[PDB]
RNA sequence: UGUCCUACGCCGGCAGGCGCGGGUAACCCGUUGAACCCCAUUCGUGAUGGGGAUCGGGGAUUGCAAUUAUUCCCCAUGAACGAGGAAUUCCCAGUAAGUGCGGGUCAUAAGCUUGCGUUGAUUAAGUCCCUGCCCUUUGUACACACCGCCCGUCGCU
């Protein structure tokens, strides 16, 4: 029904962001929005703040899609 | 499951046709669903159907408390008609089982609709 | 012949019909 | 089962709105047997097929 | 062109039922007033119902 | 172009052209309307009670209809989703899943109405090489004339897409005892015409004499307004 | 296409206002700095930043005159609409469609009708099943035509 997406970070939901999200193999906004239940443009952030700490990388830049994957 | 919708049942298969009536039942789980209650519908329902019918379903339903015979009036008996009421109108058999009696096909009624295909 | 009418009337009509349809310097 | 064979001659347009097309088919695996079928789409000379039930030959008027 | 088209769609649906007629007897036993003049369409009247049509099965 | 075309009614219904039904609203409006058309259609007496059928139930749409009127009524249907979205709507009636052309289970000398919403075009064609249209449709009209009670009446929904089907629709019903007609509803509208199939279980002599002598090759006086006219009394 | 098309300068946030030049035209608007498209930002399945109808206030412009809103601009309201049971339109390659720009109608519209370019396809190279029209042969089937039934019952003047 009506999606209840999180607007920011919970306590349980950022660490498991910070411990899940850095080992699936395909990193994007929709999936990482769609199977933890937040809202794309906060899913945007978290994936550009993982980049910007250097732990994920970045494959392909574009203002329609953008794609991250795992260091190794 | 609404008790009139059974006890109208038949075999739509052409041999047994049209003897296949009526259809022998069993239940796992019953539930009351509320129904509108217009008295003039159980009283003319009550002289169109057979009541042995209704004797011989119940007790496939383990049910025993029914009235034994045509139960006719002017919609006078409140607690004659709220009885037919709850039996056949509120009464419903959500998961169950039919067995065809003179050809022997299964129907398994489940949430809460009885399949009746080929 | 009768054997030509029979492969003929088991057979399908093939072939003719045209469609009118649709540099250097 | 899958049996593949090839088309050697189109014998024509046929059914009602022109919509199969009548062809004549031998197989690979056995360069002998020749059968008639029919085939939805265009057609023509040395394409392959894949028949689920190479058994029965159709026909059309 | 569609008008003749629409026409005699519906004079083949008559037809077709007029030649039903004689063989369902054997092995047994329209809107034209609703129709405007000046345009396509359905006009009501006060002395007779909305517009339908009645074809009775034999 | 058209949903009959699709193929079998259990294979063009899934569950996504359920989700896609329950979610139009031109469907809820029009197929409420027809509804109301069909239950007026038959001239079941008012104030008096009567249990119906609603075949070709789908959604229940009409069946929410007859229950809001007061009457209740059996649904019967082919497709499992249709069935499934149907109780999901949480509708008061009962429900049935079976094929209509195979027969209606139901012991003869039952139902007081019986209304079809878009279900009968569906038994005009065959999708299987055992399917049989003519035979499907006397079937199904005869276990129509048997499940009701003999004088009561049904109405039936369509939308033809030519006049083939309707002559085997009114064949089959004219041969399994069905009396009744054709409502056609706004005849010569296109968006608004539906048709509904009720039914029931019971001086010129002179003027040939110069036409003659005209044909026959000789002069013939012009043709006016004083052809045959009486010259005077005759005493 | 243009004696209303307009370059440029100044003022106002915008419609708009003032001044000063070119063009009776491949000479000036005009190297017609078009939109879709392309590249980054915000948005995150929400009748929601989708969608704009209908309204409230004010300004400006064309007209003798804008009230029943001529037209435009700014702020506010954010309705239906969740891909349309069902009848049907057009179309075979730079084509359909998406996308803007011109000409005629005109003191002012946009609102028809004509055209233009940009991006650019899916299917098809068949048929006479439906519709149209043209042929040929025929008037043997059906219909017409012919015959037959032509509805019965009692009741009074
Ligand atoms: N042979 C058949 N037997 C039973 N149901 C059939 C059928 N052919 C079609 N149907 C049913 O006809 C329905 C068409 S949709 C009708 C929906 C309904 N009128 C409403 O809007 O409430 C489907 O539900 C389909 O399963």
């Amino acid at each position: 029904d009506k999606l209840n997406n999180l607007v920011l970070f919970d306590k349980a939901t950022y660490d498991k962001l910070c411990k899940e999200v850095p080992n699936y193999k395909l990193i994007t906004p929709a999936v990482v929005s769609e199977r933890l239940k937040i809202r794309g443009s906060l899913a945007r952030a978290a994936l550009q703040e993982l980049l910007s700490k250097g732990l994920i990388k970045l494959v392909s830049k574009h203002r329609a899609q953008v794609i991250y994957t795992r260091n190794t | 499951m609404k008790l009139l919708t059974h006890n109208l049942l038949s075999s739509h298969v052409r041999g047994v046709g049209s003897r296949g009536f009526p259809l022998r039942l069993q239940a796992t789980e019953v539930r009351i669903c509320p129904v509108e209650f217009n008295p003039n519908f159980v009283a003319r329902m009550i002289p169109k159907v057979e009541w042995s019918a209704f004797l011989e379903a119940a007790d496939n339903l383990r049910l025993i408390q029914v009235p034994k015979g045509p139960v006719e009036g002017y919609e006078e008996n409140e607690e004659f008609l709220r009885t037919m009421h709850h039996l056949l109108l509120e009464v419903e058999v959500i998961e169950g089982t039919l067995q065809c009696p003179e050809s022997g096909r299964m129907f398994p009624i489940s949430r809460g609709i009885p399949n009746m295909l080929l | 012949p009768l054997a030509d009418q029979i492969l003929a009337g088991n057979a399908v009509r093939a072939g003719v019909r045209e469609k009118r349809r649709g540099e250097e310097y | 089962p899958i049996k593949l064979a090839r088309v050697t001659k189109v014998l024509g347009r046929t059914g009602s709105q022109g919509q199969c097309t009548q062809v004549r088919v031998e197989f690979m695996d056995d360069t002998s047997r020749s059968i008639i079928r029919n085939v939805k789409g265009p057609v023509r000379e040395g394409d392959v097929l894949t028949l689920l039930e190479s058994e029965r030959e159709a026909r059309r008027l | 062109r569609n008008k003749k088209h629409q026409k005699l769609k519906h004079q083949k649906e008559a037809e077709e039922e007029e030649l039903e007629i004689p063989p369902q007897y054997q092995a047994g036993g329209p809107g034209a007033e609703y129709k405007a003049k000046k345009a396509k369409g359905d006009v009501k009247k006060k002395g007779r119902p909305d517009p339908y049509a009645y074809i009775p099965l034999n | 172009r058209r949903p009959e075309h699709g193929g079998p009614p259990e294979l063009f219904y899934d569950e996504t052209e359920a989700r896609k039904y329950v979610r139009n609203s031109r469907m809820i409006d029009i197929q409420t309307r027809m509804a109301g058309r069909a239950l007026e259609l038959l001239y079941l007496p008012e104030n008096k009670p009567c249990y119906l059928l609603d075949i070709g139930c789908g959604t229940g749409l009409s069946g929410s209809y007859l229950s809001d009127e007061g009457h209740y009524w059996v649904g019967l249907d082919i497709s499992p989703a249709m069935l499934d979205e149907a109780v999901d709507r949480e509708i008061e009636g009962d429900l049935l899943l079976g094929d209509m052309g195979q027969g209606i289970p139901f012991k003869p000398g039952t139902f007081d109405g019986c209304i079809s919403i878009s279900a009968v075009q569906w038994l005009c064609n065959a999708n299987k090489k055992s399917e049989n249209p003519a035979k499907r449709l006397y079937c199904f009209f005869a276990s129509l004339f048997s499940v009701l009670v003999r004088g009561s009446r049904a109405v039936l929904q369509l939308y033809p897409e030519n006049s083939e089907q309707l002559e085997l629709i009114t064949t089959q019903a004219t041969k399994a005892g069905f009396s009744g007609g054709m409502v056609v509803d706004y005849p010569n509208s296109a968006k608004a015409k539906k048709f509904y199939l009720c039914l029931f279980s019971g001086r010129a002599w002179v003027l040939e004499k110069k036409e003659r002598h005209r044909r026959q090759g000789r002069e013939v006086r012009p043709d006016t307004q004083y052809t045959g006219r009486k010259r005077k009394p005759r005493f």
